[PDB]
């Protein structure tokens, strides 16, 4: 059987793109997920009926000095729930846009789960992420993250790309 | 008679002034860079 969601209704310049997600299921488990994308082309002003749904990239944040903690426990965005010494933390994220203009967002819904390793290897969740605002003009939660700590990159590129097979024979 | 005039204004009477004035030190330095650093972060959230 077959579950779908839809991620991205967004109006481009070059016309309204559609991303599709669907998740097929098989005796309840998942398989495999269906990643397609489509395009109406054309001019679209429709900025009422449009969204945005984005898994955001793992962002680990190595804190090291002193002010470090006290700079998200400004963050109003972030809320630890426990009474836990921290090291480094991974941010893994997801967020959900709404329009207003092309480049404007409406409202902006960032939630998520911080996450701590220990070093009996357990990964147990420090707190959360509860962000929420209108008529905004970027996303602070990663922007927080593109600066003050890297990603964890998993597509890990050669130096030089190696040529699987050469010749007309493809 | 040889004159010891002592004028240090009572910082003998401090056990430890080198530990003591380190750690004076340290926390106005350590409370400066935390109100800065916030104040530098929450600046730039609002430019986002």
């Amino acid at each position: 059987s077959t579950k779908a969601e839809i991620k991205a209704v967004l109006n481009q310049p070059s016309g309204k793109l559609v991303e599709v997600v669907g998740t097929i299921y098989r005796e309840g488990k998942p398989v495999m997920e269906v990643t397609s994308q489509f395009l109406y082309r054309g001019e679209y002003n429709d900025y009422c009926n449009t969204f945005q749904k984005v898994t955001e990239t793992p962002v680990q944040v190595a804190f090291k000095s002193a002010k470090d903690l006290a700079v998200l426990r400004s963050k109003e965005w972030f809320h630890l729930e426990k009474d836990v010494q921290f090291d480094v933390l991974t941010f893994r994220c997801e967020s959900t846009y709404k329009f207003k203009s092309a480049n404007v967002y409406s409202s902006i819904k960032t939630t998520g789960q911080v996450l701590l390793e220990l070093p009996t290897k357990e990964v147990i969740q420090v707190g959360s992420v509860d962000y929420e605002a209108g008529t905004s003009y970027g996303n602070p939660v990663t922007d927080y993250l593109s600066r003050n700590g890297k990603t964890i990159e998993e597509s890990v590129i050669f130096e030089n790309a190696i040529p699987l097979s050469s010749g007309e024979e493809l | 008679e040889p004159v010891m005039a002592d004028l240090n204004g009572g910082l003998q009477f401090i056990d430890n002034l080198k530990d003591f004035t380190s750690k004076l030190r340290t926390d106005l330095l350590e409370t400066a860079d935390i109100r800065r650093a916030v104040s530098i972060e929450s600046a730039i959230e609002q430019k986002v």
